[PDB]
């Protein structure tokens, strides 16, 4: 029911914006590490963002299951 | 009241302060002109082209709620007037429209001044003159926005009893639209001669 | 000035106002009712005019003279409500003082059905709509008046009024209600006039400072000719029965409590021109009511005041007055008396 | 052939039908089976209470208010009314219907008559006696509980809820001194459907008692009686509780009398329910003839498109052949002087865009419709303000699924809220798109930007930490904003700098397009004094000083004024002077400039009055004169005005681009760049938790409200900048006599 469609769009797209920002850390990317007030360590980050994005994964499997019966 | 008991005080003060001054030998330390020659010209022009736009948008939006406000009345029985008398609702717009243009004719005016040249006869004359033509601009067509309104809903009902009436009661509401444009040309007058500030 | 912070909340309420009273009935549209046949074609004429499809759910055998009046006062009802319920703060209270004057009406209209012992469905029908509240229907339960005081009039906003009416017997009869009804008009019209006198503000407030000199003279009048046709009034009784408003007010005042004659009424009403000639001629209350539409066809020409909602109930009774004098008329095959109406617009 | 009716309306003719009076009925279904003819009333001239067939419509709404209350009875007891899955079986497509003889009809007015009348005592006998169960059902909960309330001077009974605290406040001022009362709750509604509570009073003596029983009763009040001591109500309980138990049998005995019966009239009803409707429409549209007395002719005149007046001619001769009548003519065509109304046609896709330009004003006939163009700059300005590719990529899922799965919604029912986003799935599918193509040009996708091809800017080979830096250009940036501009200190400096002069030329290029239309229906009804009377002055007015300001603002921006040495001038004090003190000039933008802006303000003065004296002194020329004059002296007071609070009110598409920006930056900066400083398991947790409020907040207040305000001035932009050009309207609708299904 509609109490699943909303973390399951959500934890979608959550995967998809989180992997992308992670991938950008690692490749010290201008936009994200080129400033003084942005993080100096990039791949430290990105091992943070790999383990949330899982988190994102472990709740479209499970409410996958739910909406499908 | 007490909002009127306050006035009464502020003018005991002014009084008080002004013999104690005045009675010890103090007199001259109350100088006006100081407070002309001293302060930045750049404030009294600032506020000349905010209250121009300010003072006379405040007279259009006045004119609207009570030139709408009894259009839609009328027209819960006559809903046909609604735009036949639209007119009233554009000289209520028009005064905001002199006064926009006003602000950006003075604000190419507004130049940066050396600190030597700051106070000079020029720049004082040219803040103090666009000072109070913000100040005519924008009391003229704030009352124009209002004698406009109010005779925009006279009409506004007229037509609603029959359609002979309105044409009519519009020689009233022309003559309410003059008083803008006066002001627009006195305005002009005083800043013809005034030059940016160098 | 006038119309400057008018329409922040009482501008809608003008032109719908304004707009009911166009479709009122000139002098042309009441001729067209003068010459109809029958009741049928009445509601064929009717029908041209603002009250529309008004009996679409009535027969041609249902057709009465008092169905009219009922059919004719309804619309006039959902048209006052209706502005009522749209209102706001002092246009509020101005649209609450004129229904204290429609249920103290049905209060003198329940007591006397306790003193004749009639069925309450029988009456409530008789009572009027807008002069309603919710402990009307328990003052069928007693004949004492403290007891209908404490009980019941306490809580409603007519709890001020009876300061002058604690002097009644045990039991209560047809004329001393006549006596009460008509102490409440004495102090209502003073604390609506005392409002308007305040938190009104211009121009409605010279108007209504002369509607209610006009509503008051009404009153002080028909009291001295009504107490003729009695024995004897002591003096002292009569001024606490007229109002303290109107131009009769203080000088006429004290020689109409004092004259036991239709001629030493006259020499009262002499001296004030606006009440001259009334009682040289006529019918009496004919007069009355065409000085009452010169007062309210002189309010509509203001604009931008809340006067006009009161002269447009009053101007709009008197055409629904017109309606069935005129329906009794042309049922009953009497057209001799059909052209009495009275018409200003 | 076929025409299409969607730049203009469809060309039609009215015809009339001599119908006869042996068949005005039979031939009149056929029309409301077809569906594309609107009738005329010749008989409005006569009054509107008596007309001919009154007998027989009059008959029908009587007999169709009865049907209604069919339907009611099922409302108040258990039943549900049996419906139709379907429309198709109905003869409501171009398929034929036979229509009903007499014999069918005159049952069903009969059928309503006797019918009620059985159901009409059946429910008084109902309410006869359930009355009686509610007095005595309740008579009984008293008595349950008659232990402990009193834990004759005494009463008793039963009162709706909002009365109990005017009666319980009535009581202190009769007795003050001593007042025991309490109350009970009922648990369910009584049907009368209104909630009662119980109550009880203990008096002194019995002179008080008589007058409360009047207090009480004067109000909506049941007074009982019940017995003091305890074994007495014990025994008014044990006799009063079987009367109710013979008493409930019989009511399910009464009852189902009535719901088997009720149960069978409602399979019966919907069916012909929509039957007898159609019967009474189609006099409706039959008093509206001329119906001659000594002659039997129908004279009815109507409205049909041109394109299907062969499928009306080929569809009657049918029906004629089927009756053996074969009447010499029924249908002829003449031109009148009438107004004709306006109908386009309309698809799944154009509908949504046509239901916009409706509400404003139906359009004249035969004139450009505004629906076409309204596709595409519609949802475009959108795209200027909404401007975001990560936005807009959402708002076209939402489309993206409300389309795919159209056939299932169709079907099922919806709430209010969901219809207008069915009604509108393709206006929304557009929004994203487009909102995706200007983001790349932006370079905005959530705040951040995209780094896809090479900067024509650069910066130095070496420099230290707090130090100021300045750029080097090399080349140009082929599409979009150059990435170099995030981040910067003087970045708005340039876009503001932009978006602005981009908002004005993107009004001056709607504006002019939009008033080319009035040129392309001069020349249809050939109506040449407003070309050269209102078309053409306009034309010399604004497109001589806004078509100047839109050039000059493009020479300024191909031209490199550092290498050349000369001053780039202002545009604001270029088009100020040239008013004020015209000839004189502060700085130079291209030879001759004094020379073309004192021409320029010249064309100007004199096509005020031009457009105002040549059309009326046509007419003077060839009372009503002051009439043309007037109007005609609004329409150049408004229209000069019109030409310039139009071009500012473009400016709108410059600031809520501005906003949000400064929204979706601030948004992006306040939440999720905290957690990229934290690290450890509680690092993770506050990664987790910001996104659900940056992806709630983003999916809630820049995506729908930010939706919604740049919604509307999209709207506001077309009906009051741009149609303002072209539109007349005072049309008359198309909406022809065919039939459907009712609500109800």
């Amino acid at each position: 029911t509609g109490k699943a469609w909303c973390c399951t769009v959500l934890s979608a797209f959550g995967v998809v914006i989180l992997s992308v920002i992670a991938h950008l850390f690692n490749t010290n990317h201008e936009s994200f590490v080129g400033s003084i007030n942005d993080p100096e360590d990039g791949p430290a980050v990105a091992h943070t963002v790999y383990l949330a994005a899982l988190v994102y994964l472990v709740f479209f499997v499970f409410c996958g299951f739910q909406v499908y019966l | 009241s007490f909002s009127h008991f306050l006035y009464y005080l502020v003018l005991i003060v002014v009084i008080v302060y002004g013999l104690y001054k005045l009675f010890t030998g103090h007199g001259s330390d109350i100088n006006f002109g100081k407070f002309l020659l001293r302060t930045s010209p750049y404030m009294w022009a600032n506020l000349g082209i905010a209250l121009c736009v300010g003072l006379s948008v405040v007279g259009a939006a006045w004119g609207i709620f009570i030139t709408g406000s009894s259009m839609i009345g009328a027209g819960v029985r006559a809903p046909r007037i609604t735009t036949k008398n639209l007119i009233s609702i554009i000289f209520c717009e028009v005064v905001a429209i002199y006064g926009l243009i006003i602000a950006i004719v003075f604000s190419s005016k507004l130049t940066v001044a050396t600190a030597e040249n700051m106070y000079s006869k020029s720049n004082l004359y040219t803040g103090y003159s666009l000072f109070w033509a913000g100040i005519t601009v924008g009391a003229s067509n704030l009352i124009c926005g209002i004698a406009v309104g109010i005779t925009g809903a006279t009409a506004a009902i007229s037509d609603a009893a029959d359609s002979a009436l309105f044409v009519k009661i519009l020689v009233i509401e022309i003559f309410g639209s003059i008083l803008g444009l006066l002001g627009l040309i006195v305005g002009l007058l005083m800043a013809g001669k005034a030059s940016e500030f160098q | 000035m006038e119309g400057v912070y008018f329409n922040i909340d009482n501008g809608f309420i003008e032109g719908v106002v304004r707009g009911y009273r166009n479709g009122l009935l000139s002098n042309n549209q009441y001729i067209n009712l003068t010459q109809c046949d029958t009741l049928e074609d009445l509601k064929l004429q009717l029908s041209s005019t603002d009250y529309g499809n008004f009996l679409s759910s009535v027969s041609s055998e249902s057709l009465t003279t008092s169905l009219i009046q009922e059919y004719a006062s309804s619309k006039l009802y959902h048209e006052f409500n209706y502005i009522r319920d749209q209102s706001s703060g002092s246009t509020r209270k101005f649209m609450d003082y004129i229904t204290y004057g429609y249920m103290i009406d049905n209060v003198a209209l329940m007591i006397t059905g306790t003193i004749h012992d009639r069925d309450k469905g029988e009456i409530l029908q008789r009572c009027h709509p807008l002069g309603w509240f919710d402990t009307l229907p328990t003052l069928s339960v007693a004949t004492d008046l403290e007891s209908l005081y404490e009980t019941v009039l306490v809580d409603t906003p007519l709890a001020p009024y009876f300061k002058n009416c604690f002097d009644t017997a045990e039991e209560l009869d047809d004329m001393n209600i006549e006596i009460i009804r008509n102490k409440l008009y004495k102090a209502y019209l003073e604390d609506f006039y005392n409002f308007v006198t305040e938190e009104i503000p211009e121009p409605a407030k010279e108007c209504m400072q002369t509607l209610l000199g006009f509503e008051a003279d009404r009153r002080s009048i028909n009291i001295a000719l009504n107490s003729l046709q009695s024995s004897d009034i002591d003096p002292d009784l009569k001024s606490d029965l007229l109002p303290n408003i109107g131009k009769l007010y203080p000088l006429a005042t004290f020689h109409l409590a004092q004259a036991q004659d239709f001629e030493g009424v006259r020499a009262a009403l002499a001296n004030v021109y606006e009440y001259r000639g009334f009682l040289e001629t006529g019918n009496l209350e004919d007069h009355f009511y065409q000085l009452e539409m010169e007062l309210c066809r002189d309010a509509f020409t203001q604009q931008f005041a809340i006067s006009t909602v009161w002269a447009w109930m009053k101007s709009k009774e008197q055409e629904v007055r017109n309606i069935t004098w005129i329906a009794e008329c042309i049922a009953q095959n009497q057209r001799e008396r059909i052209n009495n109406y009275i018409s200003v617009y | 052939e076929k025409e299409e009716a969607i730049f203009r309306s469809a060309e039609m003719a009215l015809v009339q039908f001599y119908i006869p009076q042996e068949i005005s009925r039979d031939s009149a279904y056929t029309l409301g089976q077809l569906g594309l003819v609107q009738f005329r009333d010749l008989n409005s001239k006569v009054r509107a209470f008596q007309r001919t067939f009154v007998n027989e419509i009059r008959r029908l709404d009587n007999v169709e208010r009865q049907y209604r209350y069919f339907y009611s009875l099922l409302k108040k007891h258990d039943i549900k009314l049996y419906e139709g899955d379907t429309d198709k079986y109905l003869d409501g497509s171009g398929e034929l219907y036979v229509p009903p003889s007499g014999s069918v009809i005159d049952d069903y007015v009969r059928n309503a008559s006797y019918l009620e009348e059985r159901l009409i005592q059946m429910e008084d006998a109902t309410d006869q006696i359930e009355v009686q169960k509610n007095d005595l059902e309740q008579y009984r909960f008293i008595l349950q509980s008659g232990d402990e309330f009193f834990l004759v001077n005494y009463v008793t009974g039963v009162i709706a809820r909002d009365k109990v605290a005017t009666l319980e406040q009535i009581l202190w001022r009769v007795l003050r001194g001593n007042l025991f009362f309490k109350t009970v709750e009922i648990e369910q509604p009584v049907y009368d459907y209104k909630h009662k509570n119980a109550f009880i009073v203990f008096s002194h003596g019995d002179l008080i008692i008589k007058r409360i029983r009047k207090i009480a009763e004067s109000l909506d009040a049941n007074l009982y009686d019940v017995d003091s001591s305890n074994e007495g109500r014990s025994q008014q309980l044990a006799k009063v509780n079987k009367n109710l138990s013979d008493l409930y049998t019989v009511l399910k005995t009464t009852s189902t009398t009535l719901e088997s019966e009720l149960y069978a009239i409602a399979k019966e009803l919907d069916s012909w329910f929509q039957d007898v409707t159609r019967e009474k429409a189609i006099f409706e549209i039959l008093n509206k003839s001329n119906y001659d007395t000594n002659r039997k002719i129908l004279i009815a005149e109507g409205w049909i498109p041109r394109d299907e007046l062969a499928t009306l001619q080929a569809r009657l001769g049918e029906m004629i052949a089927r009756l053996g009548i074969d009447v010499p003519s029924i249908i002829q065509v003449l031109d009148t002087n009438h107004t004709p109304p306006t109908f386009h046609r309309t698809n799944k896709f154009t509908a949504g865009f046509q239901s916009i330009c409706d509400c404003y004003g139906i359009a004249q006939y035969r004139e450009i419709n505004a629906g076409l163009p309204t596709i595409v700059t519609f949802p475009f300005m959108f795209a200027i303000m909404f401007g975001d590719m990560g936005h807009g990529f959402l708002m076209t899922l939402a489309a993206l699924s409300l389309v795919l799965n159209e056939k299932k919604i169709n079907k099922m029912k919806r709430g209010e809220i969901f219809d207008m986003a069915f009604t509108g799935r393709y206006i929304i599918l557009l929004m994203g798109v487009f909102s995706m193509y200007t983001g790349f040009l932006y370079n905005d996708i959530f705040s951040k930007t995209m780094t896809i091809f090479k900067s024509g800017w650069k910066w130095p080979d070496h420099w230290k930490k707090g130090e100021s830096i300045t750029a080097t250009s090399v080349g140009t940036y082929p599409i979009g904003l150059d990435w170099a501009w995030h981040g910067t200190e003087n970045a708005l400096l340039f876009s503001n700098s932009y978006k602005m002069k981009l908002s004005i030329l993107m009004g001056f290029i709607h504006m002019t397009y939009s008033y080319f239309f009035s040129l392309a229906n001069h020349l249809y009804f050939n109506s040449m004094i407003d070309i050269i009377g209102n078309f053409i002055p306009g034309l010399l007015f604004m497109q001589g000083i806004f078509g100047y300001l839109s050039v000059c603002i493009v020479y300024k921006w191909a031209v490199d004024w550092v290498k050349d040495g000369k001053p780039a001038p202002g545009l604001l004090n270029m088009l100020i002077n040239m008013f004020l003190s015209p000839g004189t000039i502060d700085d130079e933008l291209y030879p001759h400039q004094a020379k073309v802006q004192v021409f320029l303000l010249l064309m100007a003065l004199v096509c005020i009055p031009w457009l105002l004296l040549v059309k009326p002194l046509h007419f003077k020329f060839t009372e009503d004169f002051g009439d043309i004059m007037i109007h005609q002296v609004i329409h150049t007071i408004e229209f000069c005005l019109n030409c310039v609070s139009h071009t500012a009110s473009y400016l709108r598409l410059w600031a809520l681009s501005l906003a949000h920006a400064q929204l979706s930056s601030v948004l992006w900066t306040m939440t999720i760049q905290i957690a990229f400083g934290f690290r450890g398991f509680v690092g993770v947790f506050m990664t987790v938790a910001l996104f659900a409020m940056w992806f709630a907040l983003t999916c809630a207040v820049l995506v729908l409200m930010e939706g919604t305000s740049a919604m509307l001035h999209s709207l506001r932009l077309h009906w009051v900048e741009s149609m303002s050009k072209f539109f007349v309207g005072e049309g008359l609708p198309y909406e022809p006599f065919a039939f459907e299904y009712k609500d109800m």
